[PDB]
């Protein structure tokens, strides 16, 4: 299935453009700038299922 | 346990690397010589069992199984030379081939520690014998035979894997000693009934069962002479093997859940005797009777007294080794005239007296004459249903009757009366046909001396 | 009607040939007379004589590893014993009660 | 380097190869016409190469040694029963007839294949094309069926739309008496027993469907029997005339490396000459078929492969 | 058509499967879709006949409708959730509509109709590729998703592809549609695993692509697309016939041949989650499955059928192109049962 | 006639060899089964003073 | 046992670094015999497809599927070997940090427990 | 056809099969000994 090989290379192919709070050009944040990066802040490393709940 | 399968591993390396006209030579005298090293698993013990590894054991249930299975192959080797006489060196090598399979998966079969093992190998056994009936069979029928007996042993057994795995994962083990030092009680629950009906049905399809019998005169009689002498002697005792390996689980919810099965195999047996008075076939007659024996051998099963046990195991060694004789004889018949029904040729006795003798002995063996081993099941599983009921000797008492009616009827339809005027074509018996009916008959009266080698754990 | 009422081209049917006409003393077993005498020889040999002699000896003379003798010295010496003290032979309970624990019903 | 795709990405293309001359040419005679005389002269002439015409046992010819097979195990018929019973009760008629049809359609495969691979041109006898012409005047004569015609033309459309037709159609035309006379003074008595009628339907068969279908998409010059006589006129013929009417100048190298990997791989050419349709002058019983395969097996050097039959002397097998 | 061509083609296909596989954003998943999609379409097409155009248009009809379902899933995913990154589907029936382009992708029940059309019309190396590589993506993608999907919905299609598989393959006599329903089945047999172990599902993908191959490149080599066509290999290969009826009964699931592995631990996993009675009805339905493999066998190898004249003059003659890897398929989907427990290496 | 005979013969030896290395194989795999060796509490016993194992 | 996200894990490593603190197969495990008879019989079967003396065709290419199979069997066999010892690595770590979800449970001799007696008639 | 037995590719096949055992032994043996020093058995 997933063949994660950005990451066993550090290539960052696609990653720049999956959440709306990274490195938007011209630093032009997102309506939601805040709120996501609180929600990815609290969901980093705990995992999905801990993380819905 | 590995001092048997190496050898019968190796049988097909020396068959495929034989001279072509050395095959059935070789094949023969090292299936004897493995018979010989199955032996040495008979000395068994009062205690547990003969558990050699991890993955196999030995038993004295296992142990007679294993020996008959061994014997079978010389057997049909030398059945199976004289109608491929006419065919290639790579196709008999095929054949041959095919044989030792069977003999593999029915040795990994009857010792098989765990029990997904043992459906995977019980289930092995069945593509050998399917392609032998497929391949090397006479008549066009040979494919809806070899389609029933696969669809009938697939729709009894695939519910039993779903079944197994469910008890692996309830109790944690699929391995027999486990099993029964840690049985528990069955609730007598619906999803318990149906545990148990997966449980059973797979082997109640291979006996076979009343009901469920249609595939075997079917099988029987489109198979070659090697394929009925297997499905005859060790492949219906494989339903045995397992319902007498998984019924300790079953308790105690097999008093009420036996009834339907019950009552099914004791009007069986009088259908089926009955079935064989009138019949117009060799072959069928010999299935019918087989499916009557084994029809007995279920009602021991089901009742599970200690007496029912060893007669259910006597009764499937001697029924074996008679059957095999049976369908040799039939062969014998059928190879000189090529038309395998008994009113056809008549008189036998007077152009081939030994062989008639051969007929009298196999009959008589048949009908259950004393103190034959057949008659030692018979006597001990009737006695075990009297006590579980007075009215079943009755039935018993009937079928026994019958039993001897149409055997006696196959003894004077071929052997006595007035030759056939037109026939001319039957030639003195050869020498391979009188040294197999004797290989046949010889350990059954040697049995006898020794009721206890096949009596089996309860003994 | 032109058809030649032959559904394909096909070899006929052989005759069923006989191993005694080509060959006195057949045995059965092979067209060539030579295999044909040593498969009967080692056929004879490997299962009469080898098997059903030898191996009947064997399963006879089988040592005692069901311990039929051993039981039965045991009952003996048992029974010895026990009618000498007076005990009434064979004991209804087939382990003791004293290290049975019932549980109390207080019903 | 057996040729390929890897051969044809590399190097190998074979629109270099063709020099002008390839012309692959098919010559039609009626029966004891000297259609093979002309057609060598013209070989010889024009430098192509010759393909004497296809008979029984050609095929035998190809494979392992070039020393014809027997009757039973290639063919499993014969001319000269056809000539004594063409109304045989064993349908010889029309097993002959797809034979030799299965023959020419090998013939023409391994032509193509020397003329693509080559750049030499070929000559060839009664190619697939006009072949039916035996088949028309045989069921006119009464010797096959209507079944025999329908299944002939079913392997004909199926295999012959995949190849390009010749480029010049050469015929000789002749009298039927003067055919006749030669038939007497040939000598052969089986060939004594053609009737007038069948070499009149064979004859008028040319005519009526054969010169009209391929004046369309050949280039087809009619000679009688004395103008046929000096090749110097024919090969002058030849060389006067250009192609730019057939599907030929159509072609370029990827049409040329699709007809050179078809007609390479003999077994996909035959593939369609074994049809399951079931005629019973043809089809051959299951007991009849292993026997006879059994027999083909137990050749000297049929067992193995080629390389592989340690009888007839090949060494190094455990190694190669 | 070019060589050339055709290798950048048959590359660009792969390439196409392999961004699906290592991509993290969901627009780089459906551009590899869209790849895959663009590729193989003159694959399927390099026979020049109206029956190939017409499987190659069903073909692109089908997949397209299927990728403009995925990016409106994607597109619902993004409305209710500003995330690209494949993970779970956070909302509702997008993830409905997501299985829905997958499962037409993949081809399950409902969806399966274009499957023996398109299988039909293209020739025989074109099937091939179409029932391997083309299960490699979605099926990637799922096993991705598969704590998004809802296991009544999945089930459903699953059991409903077993049993149009068991059903459409009896009633056929072309060799092409018999593989077609054969792989609506396994992919049936495939799809009821993902909610409980995506383990099950890759190593039931391994073993049906052994197969597949194997038969395929069987098929290839005694040159038949019907069952009376391939009755006539005997006569010529009787090894080809005994290797294909081998690889047949293996692709009925029957023990201890190598087909039995999967659906035996496909049961077992099911029944650790407390689910018997789908099991039972995938076992028996599976039943029809082998009952018309069953069938070809008898056509095959086990009865020897009346043959032709002119194929003697086949037996002059050998296979000048010979496939390297058709004798380790071979044994691969038939003699690798004792080696089971190596499911561990997550395959 | 030695090397003769035995390339015509030499199948007979492949029984008896598989049926020796069936029996080494059972002793192998008997001597993984040896945690419970001299250990059971029907057969505790004190060792000889020339032994070092009750049974191999 | 989704072990795909375990943490810690390098994306495309077959065998990790502390797979190599395990015992590694021995060159007579059954397994790799068994993966050395595939490749045998693949060859085999090679010879029978190509029209060739099945035993005595080729030796060499005998040879070369025999030690293909036998290398990728031994890799195969260190990677499942891994995989399990992490699973049962995981499995004790659990138990070990949630010791109120596996309680100990009271040893009973049957002698105090009272089980129903179901005769046989 | 008619052809010779080609010591190429039998070179190459042997050669590639000595590697490979090669490279498995002394794999195996390296194997062990990182295993034995990592558990510190000698
Ligand atoms: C009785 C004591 C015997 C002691 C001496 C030892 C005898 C050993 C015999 C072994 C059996 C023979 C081998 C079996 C096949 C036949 C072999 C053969 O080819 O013969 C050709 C040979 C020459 O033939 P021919 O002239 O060339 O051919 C003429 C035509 O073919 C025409 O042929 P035919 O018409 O002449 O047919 C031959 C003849 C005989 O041939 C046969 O039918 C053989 C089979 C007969 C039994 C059928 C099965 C029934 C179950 C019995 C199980 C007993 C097992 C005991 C242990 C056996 C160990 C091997 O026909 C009969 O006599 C039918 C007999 C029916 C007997 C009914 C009663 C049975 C129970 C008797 C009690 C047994 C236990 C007693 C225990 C209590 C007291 C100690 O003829 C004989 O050898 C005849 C043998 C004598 C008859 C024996 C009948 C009783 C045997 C019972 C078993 C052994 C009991 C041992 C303890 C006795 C005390
Ligand atoms: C695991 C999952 C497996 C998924 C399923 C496997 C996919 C199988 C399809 C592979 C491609 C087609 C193929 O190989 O035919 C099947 C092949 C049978 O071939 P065939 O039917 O005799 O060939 C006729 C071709 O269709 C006729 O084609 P052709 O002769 O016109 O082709 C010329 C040839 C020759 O290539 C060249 O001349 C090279 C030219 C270089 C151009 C560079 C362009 C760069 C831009 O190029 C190819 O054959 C395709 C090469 C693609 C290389 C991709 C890497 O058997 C297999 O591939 C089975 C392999 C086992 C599965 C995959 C490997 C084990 C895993
Ligand atoms: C349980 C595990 C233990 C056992 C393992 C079981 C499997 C093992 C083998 C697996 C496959 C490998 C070999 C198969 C390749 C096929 C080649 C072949 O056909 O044989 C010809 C060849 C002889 O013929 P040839 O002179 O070369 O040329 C004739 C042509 O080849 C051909 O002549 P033809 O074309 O004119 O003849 C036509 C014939 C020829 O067609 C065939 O024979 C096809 C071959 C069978 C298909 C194989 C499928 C793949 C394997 C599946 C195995 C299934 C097992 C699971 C249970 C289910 C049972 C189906 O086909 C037919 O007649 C059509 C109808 C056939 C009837 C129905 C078909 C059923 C076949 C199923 C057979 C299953 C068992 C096979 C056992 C081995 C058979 C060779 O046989 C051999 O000589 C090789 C046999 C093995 C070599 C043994 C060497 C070792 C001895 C020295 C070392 C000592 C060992 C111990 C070391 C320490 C001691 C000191
Ligand atoms: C065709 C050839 C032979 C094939 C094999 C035949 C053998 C299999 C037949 C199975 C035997 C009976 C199955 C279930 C028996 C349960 C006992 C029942 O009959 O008695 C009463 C049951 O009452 C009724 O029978 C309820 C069930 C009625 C529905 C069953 C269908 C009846 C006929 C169908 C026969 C078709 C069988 C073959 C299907 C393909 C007792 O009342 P109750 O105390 O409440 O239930 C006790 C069980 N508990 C404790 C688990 C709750
Ligand atoms: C032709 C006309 C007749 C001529 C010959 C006349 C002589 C007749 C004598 C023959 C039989 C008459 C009865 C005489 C019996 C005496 C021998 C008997 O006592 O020995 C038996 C011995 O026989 C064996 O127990 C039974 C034979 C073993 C059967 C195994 C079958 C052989 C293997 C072949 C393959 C198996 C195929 C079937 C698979 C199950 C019983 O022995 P047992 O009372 O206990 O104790 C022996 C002494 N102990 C205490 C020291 C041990
Ligand atoms: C059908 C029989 C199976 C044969 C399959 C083909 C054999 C030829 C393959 C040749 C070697 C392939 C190995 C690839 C080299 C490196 C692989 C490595 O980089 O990948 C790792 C993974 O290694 C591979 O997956 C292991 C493949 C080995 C397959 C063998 C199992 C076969 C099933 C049991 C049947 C026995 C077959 C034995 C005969 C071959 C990391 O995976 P990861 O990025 O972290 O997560 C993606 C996978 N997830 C999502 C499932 C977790
Ligand atoms: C002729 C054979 C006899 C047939 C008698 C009945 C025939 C009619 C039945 C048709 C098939 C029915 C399929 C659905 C049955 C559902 C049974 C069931 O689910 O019980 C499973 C039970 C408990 O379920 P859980 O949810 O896990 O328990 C938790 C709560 N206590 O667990 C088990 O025992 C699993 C065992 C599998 C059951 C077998 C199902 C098939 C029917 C039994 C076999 C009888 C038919 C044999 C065919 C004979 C042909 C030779
Ligand atoms: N399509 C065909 N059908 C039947 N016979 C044919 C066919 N084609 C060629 N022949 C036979 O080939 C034989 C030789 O051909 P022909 O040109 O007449 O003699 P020659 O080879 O001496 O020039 C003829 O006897 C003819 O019958």
């Amino acid at each position: 299935p997933f063949f994660d090989v950005q990451k066993r290379l550090g290539l960052d192919l696609d990653r720049w453009m999956t959440i709306q709070s990274a490195e938007q050009p011209h630093k032009i944040p997102g309506r939601c700038h805040a709120f996501e990066k609180e929600w990815i802040e609290c969901a980093h490393g705990i995992g999905g299922i801990r993380a819905e709940k | 346990m590995l001092k048997i399968i190496i050898p019968t591993t190796m049988l097909l390396p020396m068959t495929w690397m034989s001279k072509h006209n050395m095959i059935w030579i070789n094949a023969t005298v090292h299936s004897l010589l493995i018979s010989l090293i199955s032996l040495s698993l008979l000395n068994q013990l009062g205690e547990n069992s003969l558990n050699f590894s991890l993955t196999f054991f030995s038993d004295s249930l296992s142990a007679p199984l294993l020996v008959l299975t061994t014997w079978l192959l010389p057997l049909m080797l030398m059945a199976s030379q004289s109608h491929l006489s006419k065919e290639t060196t790579t196709r008999k090598k095929l054949y041959i081939t095919m044989l030792i399979l069977l003999q593999l998966f029915l040795i990994m079969t009857f010792t098989a520690t765990e029990l997904i093992l043992f459906y995977i190998l019980f289930e092995a056994t069945l593509v050998p014998t399917l392609i032998i009936i497929t391949r090397w069979g006479n008549q066009t029928e040979r494919l809806n035979a070899g389609l029933y007996f696969l669809f009938y042993t697939l729709a009894g057994s695939l519910p039993l894997l779903v079944a197994l795995v469910y008890i692996q994962n309830t109790t944690g083990s699929l391995n027999f000693l486990i099993i029964h030092y840690w049985s528990h009680p069955l609730s007598n629950s619906w999803s318990n009934i149906f545990m148990w009906l997966a449980c059973i049905m797979a082997f109640m399809v291979k006996m076979p069962l009343y009901g469920l019998h249609l595939w075997l005169p079917k099988a029987h009689v489109e198979a070659p002479i090697a394929g009925s002498m297997v499905l005859a002697a060790v492949l219906l005792k494989l339903g045995g093997y397992g319902m007498m390996r998984i019924t300790t689980i079953l308790n105690p919810l097999t008093n009420y859940m036996a009834y339907p099965f019950l009552m099914l195999s004791m009007w069986g047996m009088i259908m089926t005797s009955s079935i064989c008075l009138r019949q117009t076939d060799l072959k069928s007659l010999i299935a019918y009777s087989s499916v009557s024996h084994m029809a007995l051998v279920i009602v021991a099963i089901m009742i599970q007294t200690p007496w029912s046990f060893m007669g259910a195991t006597a009764l499937m060694i001697a029924h074996g080794l008679t059957s095999s004789m049976l369908f040799c004889l039939a062969n014998t018949n059928y190879e000189r005239v090529h038309s395998r029904t008994m009113i056809l040729a008549r008189g036998l006795q007077t152009l081939l007296p030994l062989m008639a003798t051969w007929w009298l002995v196999a009959s008589l063996t048949n009908l259950a004459l004393p103190p034959s081993i057949n008659l030692i099941g018979e006597l001990f599983i009737i006695t075990a249903s009297f006590s579980w009921s007075n009215i079943t000797i009755i039935l018993m008492g009937m079928n026994m009757m019958i039993t001897a009616l149409y055997s006696l009827y196959m003894l004077i339809t071929t052997q006595r009366g007035k030759y056939t005027h037109h026939i001319n074509n039957i030639k003195p018996s050869f020498t391979r046909e009188n040294a197999l009916m004797a290989l046949h008959i010889l350990p059954l009266l040697l049995l006898t001396l020794n009721p206890k080698m096949i009596l089996g754990p309860l003994y | 009607p032109p058809e030649p009422t032959i559904r394909l081209q096909e070899d006929p049917d052989p005759e069923d040939e006989n191993l005694y006409e080509k060959n006195p003393d057949s045995h059965g077993y092979d067209k060539d007379p030579i295999v044909d005498l040593w498969n009967m020889r080692v056929v004879f040999f490997f299962g009469f004589s080898i098997v059903l002699v030898l191996g009947s000896t064997f399963v006879a003379y089988l040592p005692d590893y069901r311990m039929q003798e051993w039981a039965r010295r045991e009952a003996e010496r048992l029974v010895k014993y026990r009618e000498a003290n007076g005990l009434p032979l064979m004991e209804s309970n087939c382990f003791d009660p004293n290290k049975i624990q019932l549980p109390e019903d207080e019903d | 380097l057996q040729y390929g795709p890897l051969a044809f990405v590399l190097g190998e293309r074979t629109t270099r190869k063709l020099t002008e001359t390839s012309k692959v040419i098919t010559v039609d005679g009626n029966i004891c016409s000297g259609k093979g005389r002309l057609a060598r002269e013209i070989a010889e002439k024009l430098g192509l190469r010759h393909f004497p015409e296809a008979g029984i046992h050609y095929a035998d010819s190809t494979t392992g040694d070039g020393k014809p097979l027997d009757v039973q195990l290639s063919g499993n018929c014969s001319l000269e029963k056809f000539y004594d019973d063409p109304k045989s009760n064993d349908g010889n008629s029309y097993r002959l007839q797809s034979w030799l049809y299965a023959s020419r359609l090998l013939q023409y495969a391994d032509a193509l294949e020397h003329l693509l691979s080559t750049g030499q041109g070929v000559v060839l006898e009664r190619s697939i094309y006009s072949d039916f012409v035996f088949l028309e005047a045989m069921y006119r004569q009464g010797f096959i069926r209507k079944q025999c015609v329908e299944h002939y033309n079913e392997v004909k459309k199926v295999t012959a739309c995949e190849y390009l037709p010749p480029h010049v159609v050469v015929y000789v035309d002749v009298p039927v008496p003067e055919i006749q006379s030669r038939i007497q003074k040939k000598g052969n008595p089986h060939e004594m027993k053609i009737t007038a009628a069948y070499l009149q339907d064979i004859e008028n068969a040319y005519k009526k469907t054969f010169l009209p279908e391929m004046s369309e998409k050949c280039e087809v010059l009619q000679y009688s029997a004395r103008e046929a006589e000096d090749a110097e006129k024919v090969v002058e013929d030849i060389e006067y005339l250009k192609c730019d009417k057939g599907p030929w100048p159509d072609q370029d190298d990827r049409t040329f490396h699709r007809l050179r990997m078809l007609v390479q791989n003999k077994l996909e050419v035959l593939n369609y000459t074994t049809i399951p349709v079931y005629l019973p002058e043809i089809t051959i019983g299951a007991h009849q078929s292993d026997r006879v395969f059994q027999k083909f097996t137990e050749l000297p050097g049929r067992k193995y492969s080629p390389g592989y039959n340690e009888d007839v002397g090949d060494k190094w097998i455990w190694l190669k | 058509m070019n060589p050339i061509i055709y290798t950048t083609l048959i590359m660009t296909v792969m390439s196409g499967t392999m961004l699906v596989m290592i991509s993290s954003h969901w627009l780089l998943i459906w551009i590899g879709f869209e790849m895959n999609l663009l590729a193989m379409i003159p694959v399927l097409m390099k026979n020049f006949n109206p029956r190939a155009t017409e499987a190659a248009t069903k073909y692109f009809l089908t997949q397209a409708t299927a990728s403009m379902m995925l990016m409106m899933a994607i597109i619902i995913n993004l409305l209710y959730s500003g995330q690209w990154t494949i993970t779970k589907m956070f909302n509702p029936v997008a993830m409905t509509m997501m299985t829905m382009a997958l499962a037409m992708k993949l081809g399950l029940s409902p969806f399966h109709f274009w499957v023996p059309e398109v299988t039909q019309g293209i020739s025989l190396q074109a099937g091939l590729l179409l029932l391997t590589w083309q299960k490699l993506a979605p099926l990637s993608v799922l096993c991705q998703i598969s704590q998004s999907i809802n296991p009544n919905l999945m089930l459903t299609m699953a059991m409903l592809s077993i049993l149009i598989g068991g059903w459409g393959g009896l009633n056929q006599t072309q060799l092409r549609k018999i593989m077609a329903y054969s792989s609506i089945a396994h992919m049936g047999w495939m799809t009821a695993v993902l909610p409980y172990n995506t383990t099950m599902t890759i190593l039931n993908l391994l073993i049906y692509i052994t197969m597949t191959l194997a038969m395929f490149m069987l098929l290839i080599h005694s040159s038949a697309t019907t069952t009376l066509s391939l009755s006539h290999t005997w006569n010529k290969m009787p090894v080809i016939t005994s290797l294909m009826m081998v690889t047949l009964l293996s692709m009925g699931g029957l023990p201890p041949l190598s087909g039995f592995m999967p659906k035996w631990m496909i049961i077992q996993e099911m029944t650790k989650n407390e689910s018997i009675i789908m099991p039972t009805l995938m076992a028996m339905t599976a039943l029809l499955n082998l009952y018309f493999y069953m069938r070809l066998a008898y056509s095959s190898s086990l009865t020897m059928f009346p043959s032709t004249n002119n194929m003697k003059m086949k037996w002059q003659f050998e296979h000048t192109k010979q496939m390297k890897l058709l004798p380790t398929m071979i044994v691969l989907s038939t003699l690798v049962l004792p080696m089971t427990p190596a499911l561990s290496s997550l395959n | 006639n030695v090397l003769q005979i035995v390339r015509d013969h030499w199948v007979h030896i492949l029984v008896p060899v598989g049926f020796v290395f069936g029996c080494y194989l059972d002793r192998r795999s008997d001597e993984k089964l040896t945690a419970f060796r001299n250990k059971s509490l029907l057969f505790k016993r004190e060792l000889r003073p020339n032994e070092e194992v009750t049974w191999k | 046992t989704m072990m795909s996200g375990r943490p810690g894990r390098v994306p495309l490593q077959f065998l990790p670094n502390e797979a190599r603190s395990l015992p590694p197969p021995k060159l007579t495990d059954p397994r790799l015999v068994y993966m050395g008879f595939l490749g045998y019989c693949s060859g085999l079967i090679d010879n029978a497809i190509r029209r060739r003396p099945v035993v005595s065709a080729g030796l060499h290419r005998q040879l070369l599927y025999v030690t293909s199979f036998v290398f990728f069997g031994y890799y195969l066999l260190k990677r499942q070997d891994y995989m399990y010892a992490l699973r049962d690595h995981d499995m004790f770590a659990y138990v070990k940090s949630h010791p109120e979800d596996f309680p100990e449970k009271d040893k009973k001799t049957y002698g105090e427990i009272l089980e129903e007696f179901h005769p046989v008639r | 056809p008619h052809g010779s037995p080609d010591w190429l590719k039998v070179g190459l096949t042997l050669g590639t099969s000595v590697f490979l055992w090669i490279y498995l032994i002394k794999q195996h043996k390296e194997d062990v000994l990182e295993y034995k020093r990592r558990n510190g058995l000698e």
